[PDB]
């Protein structure tokens, strides 16, 4: 128990309830390169959410490429998990999701934005666990960062994800 | 969006 | 103590500093019939507040009613409970509560609401962990519910208060 | 882990993150004698935060004073400690604090306040887990509370601090 | 402010 404890622990100790997350990762190079040899492809985020009683959302990242930016590309993804709430909520989900890898120089941060399609099952309300992730694949290029930049300092990048709220 | 792989 | 842990952990969880609290009450059926059989007639709500360092309060239900509404309605409590933060706060407890009964068909939400009576024990600055419950006996007819409706979707229900917020 | 993970929930049960927070010291005789003996001179309160992802501070109080105030007064401290997110934040810390100690008779509160001293080492990106606390040497008089007046109320004493937010 | 000694 006491594991799975300290997991609900950490996870209320990150959630947010306004739409905005800040996921920090230290021990860059290290899960890098896990990515790289294919130990750990993928790395999920807390969860956080909308408003107190929205809905449910994470992210995931592979600091190599998934998909159509693998070995590449940083690639990372929006995921509608199931919420405790989500019979109270207005589906499917549409709402748009900015997503920024943070500049600690602040003077050129990564930046996209998109807007869910109504159509696809990443924004049906949830079945399972969690929906299937969807993103951006190219979201930034490896040599954009890895190397030194202003990305990763003191081993360790931050990314930013901003759920709008109009019609909440 | 681009679901993931 | 891991037990102990756990407890406060979700109470944590639970709860909330803006006066709204949205309370999901899941296998609705089993608690139903443990409240029609008397195995357990009442269940409490976990704690919220009404700001940060305000009131402490929290529901206290009766699947199966209470006094006047015993073995027909469902009967619906409002608890003033002792914060530690009581000694900055004004009493007696003196703001409107309204409580709810969310149709998960959004079509009609089973609504009720009061005034503190200023004169009665249970807003009175508490003096032991919970001051006497005082609320709706005859909230919501068990038929109005139960059975099938729009209240009850995928066994569970639930319960929203909303605890007005002049002269805070 | 049992120890330390109780630590971890009841800061987080104690932080707060729009730069207000109320330390409710209970025991005040104990450790107000605990300060006099010298056994216990000092004491930290719980972490808060300026917002979400903002600065990470905390107080620190001297029950009997520390030096100009040592013996005679009750001291109060700033301590401004490594944020989890702080290569994010502009430095030196450039936020002014206010610091009070309320009157449970809401009639005169002993309130002080200051900007920070840019050139100090208290308010520079910090390399340990914490700054070099500064504050009020002489914030109150011990006689000013300690016998009996409005400040101590059944053995306990509120500290509120608040962290004006202006360019944040 | 005035540090802590």
């Amino acid at each position: 128990a006491m594991a799975d404890l300290e997991q609900k622990v950490l996870e209320m100790e990150a959630s947010t309830y306004d739409g905005v997350f800040i996921w920090k990762i230290s021990d860059f190079a290290r899960k890098r390169q896990e990515a790289v040899a294919g130990r750990i492809p993928a790395i999920f985020s807390p969860a956080f959410y909308t408003s107190r009683y929205g809905y449910k959302m994470c992210l995931r990242i592979y600091l190599n490429g998934d998909g159509t930016g693998r070995g590449t590309h940083l690639s990372l993804f929006f995921v509608v998990m199931k919420g405790p709430n989500d019979a109270l909520l207005r589906w499917p989900f549409n709402q748009k999701v900015t997503l920024m890898l943070l500049d600690q120089n602040n003077r050129e941060h990564v930046i996209d934005a998109f807007r869910p399609d109504v159509t696809s099952s990443s924004f049906q309300r949830p079945v399972n666990d969690m929906n299937i992730a969807s993103g951006c694949p190219l979201f930034c290029p490896v040599s954009k960062m890895e190397a030194k930049n202003s990305y990763v300092r003191d081993d360790a990048i931050f990314i930013k994800a901003i759920v709008d709220l109009t019609g909440l | 969006a681009a679901q993931e792989e």
